[PDB]
């Protein structure tokens, strides 16, 4: 049969990637950084607390100056933040509810929601009268919009729940390209400091670095045995780190094509909501499902310190671009600013 | 009194938090201003011109009894409670605003499962557990048993067994309750965590399809055998299918999905391999019963329909006790059911112009069970058989388990979301679709009670020490002897909103209409249904009706004596209407009429509890006649006090009125669940204003019965309701434009965080 | 059964791309992401102690 022969060449191709990374797993990433100095202790605390939300907490991303940071509400409100002084900037009724992203342009212009009335909706700022007005609401997917992210002011990439995820230019508001390759719902999306490749993951623990501009899925990555939740490039773009619901941690390659080093520890059972790195990527910030928010050395894989701040889960977590500090935005509508 | 004021003190606190313009209003004390404060010369002075005390001795009683118990405090505290015009400040708003502090209610866990209701078998359950990366899963399940009949899958991590949470307990201590359980031979309700799309790689057997595959968009799991592969898999009856084999089937029909198996295109119609089939619903098995009177790995994702989303919460109680409470919405099982067997009942009635639109009605319903709710209806579609069910309806529960062979109080209460019953599209198919859209959600919330009841878990009266078995059994003769009154509260602005209006007269009438239906149970067991304890049957016309609920073997057996011989039970209705908002720019005669109305349902309501509080007192009266009394002159005392209050606020005398601003809904709330009362809310839509009134009802019952502590009553009222679940409901619907109601009290207002 | 042909079909084509990609060895890439760490070390505030007036949320002016 064609179908079934085709399909043993499928796996033919498939047994013949796992032996090559197999081959080229000539150690280990803890074989290499063991006799690095270890970090030890990272005790950063509470420096601000932003708390406006009225529900739960969905998604928040910073600023390129390292000092705005715009958060999701579940009951539909996006409010920027000042991190300094502690004042809501903007406050933007949304359209409908149930938010899980929000997107911060680089240039500071625009912000984007999406939740799962399956529109993109990309907001101004910096307009004439002041007021912040929907732009554009990019349509076209079917499932829940879930991660959304900025390359720049037209182009947009936005994870879907219908396996897709989407380039979208937004001065004519359409699609330039569409990434389908997953099978489960794309969970998340993390652009590299490149901007020209991104990875993105999805309930069948795949995680696929794709390519903008040829657009179609540059490799793939499994080690999870549950849905990627969230998933980060390591400051260089030649790494990445995915946080699924099976309370692992992983750092893959780009280059290695493999698995890199995982990171879990015997008292951690809850699922990863989101993920980080820091400024120098020594560091992976976890915001689990126990409240906390685990700071894994990431080169030893040690639990090198944990951030206890919340009463609900982390659902979304960021580093500044300056790496200055890190907004633990949770579901008990809270933004912790620890540092 | 003394033993009274908790009971009166959250009382105080519901009256004095929601009314309009507030008397707790921040004010400014030697140039210092305090926030949530109020002067103790107005609260006396608001008690007396309340009702609350008569004199102003005993409303300094009152208040020195609150500060001893902890409800309110002095803002510098150092004075005790005087007729003085000093700030004493509640202990909910300090803790609210923050002004050593240790947190009491706090949220443990946030869980998506499903309930599991698996009969007792010979050696064991079915099924036998582990620990697993330090939790508690399933580590077998025997193949064939009522365990996998109910569709335990192994390795599923399991959250409550009969209605107490394991998750927080040791491994040998959920072992134990395991084994108790069996051998005191309880029927296991359990909890296991269950996620919405499921990857199930179901063997192709090569000559026969041991599952039944119906639908149209989206096809489901009609039927699955005992025992089989399919059951070992984990295909359980009444999931939809939305991809096959990474083939996206949730807009295919069912042959689309068939035709991907190998053993259905070697034969179509022929392929069903002689199983013992488990179906979905009770009326799938009946029609069923009535007709019929290597490895190649198929994987396909399926919705696990009838999902049940909970939150887990844990707090010291009043009396040093840890306590957990799990809030679980759940969207009725029986809902396309009840109401297609409504639709056919009345078309029975009528054999004619109506006969076949209503079986034809009947026949849409029981043709898929796709959404699982009837969400609101965006487009005005022509008269289907779907806007016959309750709109967004969906069931509220809380178990809540305290420590007191290992002693523990598990209790379970019930509180009906629902949209209000509208017809958006000749009177009489109205009248009877708004008709079955009510008592669709009377009888699933009856149903919810009366299990909770049956199960010895349902405590209307927990003030008083009394444990939930004495205090179920004594709800299942209460309510056999009385009857059952469905407390029903309307949120909906019949001043504002069109639609709302004509939705209250039309509830109105449904609910004059509605209390002479009859709940006579009688006993059938069939096991070959998925997990659905009660069986209901309407019989009967569109005046008198009778719904028929079939129990099984230990649910029947533990019903009082007087229904078991078939008798009726009448249900009587209550309809306590109030505008969660105020009205700002006082409206026309047009809207006088509308709030004209809305007292004279209010009123009438009022004389129909105040009827069922003269039987109920009727029938502890016989009772006690044939300690009793010393212990029942407890609540009785306070429950004719709350219907003074109530008596106040439906009508008040002139001189003051509207004083007591919206606080009929806390009150109401409290005075139907003293009484023993199915406890629906609605509204227009079923998701904002809705979930303020059950945030503020169940930490009301938490702080009233199950001893929550007076600090944590605000922060419990809006973790629920901003932290807790009835978000999903949201989540589900999201295509309505409901908002919150701004111009609400404090009480039903989301506290914006300091 | 055409789209599930063309849909074993794209699999095919996109595993053989996956293929015929090229990979350096994890030696290689340890190294990189050490040397980056370690060249980045010491302008990270999160691991490292940066003072009280130069960090913005603690005693900085901004």
């Amino acid at each position: 049969s064609e179908l079934d022969q085709l399909r043993q060449e499928a796996e033919q191709l498939k047994n013949q990637i796992r032996d090559a990374r197999k081959a080229c797993a000539d150690a280990t990433l803890s074989q290499i950084t063991n006799n690095i100095d270890p970090v030890g202790r990272i005790q950063m605390r509470t420096r601000r607390t932003l708390r406006g939300h009225l529900a739960k907490i969905y998604a928040m991303h910073w600023g390129t100056d390292s000092r705005l940071l715009v958060s999701a509400s579940q009951d539909g409100k996006l409010i920027i933040w000042d991190s300094y002084t502690t004042n809501k900037v903007h406050a933007i009724p949304l359209r409908s509810s149930w938010v899980m992203t929000c997107a911060y342009a680089p240039s500071g212009n625009y912000v984007a929601c999406g939740g799962l009335d399956n529109i993109c909706s990309i907001y101004n700022l910096k307009t004439r009268e002041g007021n912040v007005r929907v732009s554009r609401e990019l349509a076209g997917h079917t499932g829940y919009l879930s991660c959304c992210r900025f390359l720049d002011d037209n182009q947009i990439v936005t994870s879907s729940g219908d396996t897709t995820c989407a380039l979208w230019d937004i001065e004519t508001g359409q699609q330039t390209t569409t990434f389908t390759g997953h099978t489960g719902d794309v969970m998340s999306l993390s652009l590299a400091p490149d901007t020209r490749l991104f990875v993105s993951g999805a309930c069948d623990a795949s995680a696929k670095l794709w390519d903008v501009r040829e657009g179609m899925c540059r490799q793939t990555f499994t080690g999870h045995e549950s849905d990627i939740n969230a998933i980060c490039f390591f400051p260089n773009g030649n790494a990445f780190a995915t946080g699924s619901d099976d309370a692992t941690c992983r750092l893959f390659d780009l280059r290695a094509d493999q698995e890199l080093m995982t990171y879990s520890h015997d008292n951690i059972i809850c699922g990863i909501t989101s993920v980080s790195f820091s400024k120098s990527g020594r560091l992976l910030l976890a915001g689990y499902d126990d409240f906390n928010c685990n700071v894994w050395d990431a080169l030893k894989a040690d639990r090198a310190g944990v951030l206890a701040g919340h009463d609900n889960r982390v659902s979304c977590l960021g580093v500044t671009d300056d790496g200055m500090a890190v907004a633990t935005g949770s579901w008990d509508s809270f933004l912790k600013i620890w540092n | 009194e003394l033993e009274d004021i908790m009971s009166k003190g959250v009382r105080l606190y519901c009256r004095l938090h929601s009314l309009y313009t507030p008397v707790i209003k921040d004010r400014d004390y030697h140039l210092k201003t305090y926030k949530s404060v109020l002067p103790g010369s107005k609260l006396v002075d608001w008690l007396l011109a309340q009702g609350d005390c008569q004199t102003r001795e005993e409303a300094v009683a009152l208040g020195v009894g609150l500060c001893n118990n902890g409800f309110m405090h002095h803002v510098l505290e150092k004075s005790e409670f005087r007729d003085e015009s000093q700030y004493f400040r509640f202990h909910a708003d300090e803790e609210m605003e923050g002004t050593q502090l240790r947190n009491d209610f706090k949220l443990v866990e946030n869980i998506l499962a499903k309930r599991l209701l698996i009969l007792p078998q010979e050696e064991d359950y079915g099924f036998d557990i582990e620990e697993k990366n330090k939790a508690v899963v399933v580590k077998s399940v025997q193949r064939g048993s009522l365990a996998e009949v109910a569709g335990l899958q192994v390795g599923r991590k399991i959250y409550s067994i009969n209605e107490d949470l394991v998750f927080l307990r040791p491994f040998s201590e959920v072992e134990s309750i395991l084994n108790q359980s069996f051998c005191s031979r309880r029927p296991l309700r359990l909890l296991v965590a269950t996620k919405a799309k499921e990857i199930i790689k179901i063997p192709d057997q090569p000559d026969t399809l041991c599952f039944q595959i119906r639908g149209a968009a989206p096809p489901y799991v009609y039927a699955v055998g005992r025992g089989s592969e399919a059951m070992a898999a984990g295909l359980c009856a009444g999931q939809c299918i939305l991809k096959v084999n990474g083939s996206n089937v949730m807009n295919d029909g069912a042959p689309e999905v068939l035709e991907h198996f190998q053993a259905f295109r070697s034969r179509r119609e022929e392929a069903l391999g002689l199983y013992q089939w488990i179906y979905h619903t009770h009326e799938d098995a009946q029609e069923a019963r009535a007709s019929q009177e290597d490895s190649p790995m198929v994987t396909l994702t399926v919705d696990n329909v009838h999902l049940e989303h909970g939150v887990v919460y844990e707090y010291v109680s009043t009396a040093g006790v840890r306590c957990h409470v799990l809030e679980k919405i759940v969207e009725p099982r029986g809902c396309f059911g009840l109401t297609a067997k409504i639709l056919e009942a009345f078309a029975a009635n009528d054999s004619g112009q109506r006969i076949a639109c209503y079986q034809e009605f009947a026949a849409q319903l029981k043709s898929r069970v796709s959404p699982p709710f009837k969400q609101a209806p965006l487009e005005p579609h022509p008269l289907c058989g779907l806007d016959f069910c309750p709109t967004n309806c969906h069931i509220n529960l809380m178990e809540v388990s305290y420590p007191k062979l290992n002693p523990m109080s598990y209790t379970q209460h019930c509180i009906t979301t629902m949209a209000a019953p509208s017809w958006k599209c000749e009177l009489q198919l109205r009248r009877d679709a708004i008709f079955c859209q009510a008592l669709v959600a009377a009888v699933c919330t009856f149903s919810e009670q009366l299990l909770a009841a049956l199960g010895y878990r349902y405590n209307n009266n927990g003030e008083y020490e009394e444990s939930s078995r004495d205090a179920s059994r004594k709800w299942l003769e209460q309510v056999a002897a009385t009857g059952v009154l469905l407390h029903c509260q309307s949120l909906l602005s019949p001043a504002t909103v069109k639609e709302e209006r004509t939705m209250l007269e039309d509830i109105w009438v449904t609910l004059s209409e509605l209390d002479n239906v009859t709940f006579s149970f009688k006993q059938l067991d069939e096991n070959y249904v998925a997990n659905t304890n009660v069986f209901y049957h309407i019989e009967g016309s569109r005046q008198a009706l009778k719904v028929i609920f079939y129990l099984d073997s230990y649910h029947f057996s533990k019903l009082p004596s007087r229904l078991e011989g078939g008798a009726s039970l009448r249900l009587h209705t209550a309809l306590f209407t109030k505008v969660l908002e105020n009205v700002e720019g006082l409206p026309s005669p047009g809207s006088q009429a509308a709030e004209d109305l809305q007292q004279d349902i209010n009123a009438q309501s009022l004389e129909k509890v105040q009827q069922y509080y003269r039987k109920l007192r009727a029938f502890y009266l016989e009772r006690s006649n044939l300690v009793k009394i010393d212990q029942l002159i407890r609540p009785i005392n306070a429950l004719d006090e709350l219907c003074r209050l109530m008596k106040s606020f439906v009508h008040p005398k002139p001189g003051a009125a509207g004083s007591v601003g919206a606080g009929l809904i806390p009150i109401s709330s409290e005075l139907c669940y003293r009484l023993g009362a199915c406890q629906m809310v609605m509204c227009g839509t079923g998701m904002q204003r809705s979930t303020l009134s059950v945030s503020l009802e169940q930490a009301a019952i938490l702080a009233r019965s199950h001893g929550l502590l007076p600090k944590c009553i605000m922060q419990a009222t809006d973790i629920m309701r901003k932290q807790g679940p009835r978000v999903e409901i949201l989540a589900k619907n999201l295509r309505v434009k409901d908002q919150m109601p701004q111009g609400a009290p404090r009480l039903y207002r989301l506290c914006q965080p300091p | 059964n055409t789209a599930s042909i063309a849909q074993a079909r794209k699999l095919v084509e996109q595993l053989k791309m996956e293929a015929n990609i090229d990979r350096i060895k994890v030696s290689k890439a340890a190294a990189d992401l050490m040397a980056y760490c370690e060249a980045h070390a010491k302008e990270d505030p999160l691991l490292t102690p940066v003072p009280a007036s130069e960090n913005p949320f603690r005693e900085k002016k901004f």
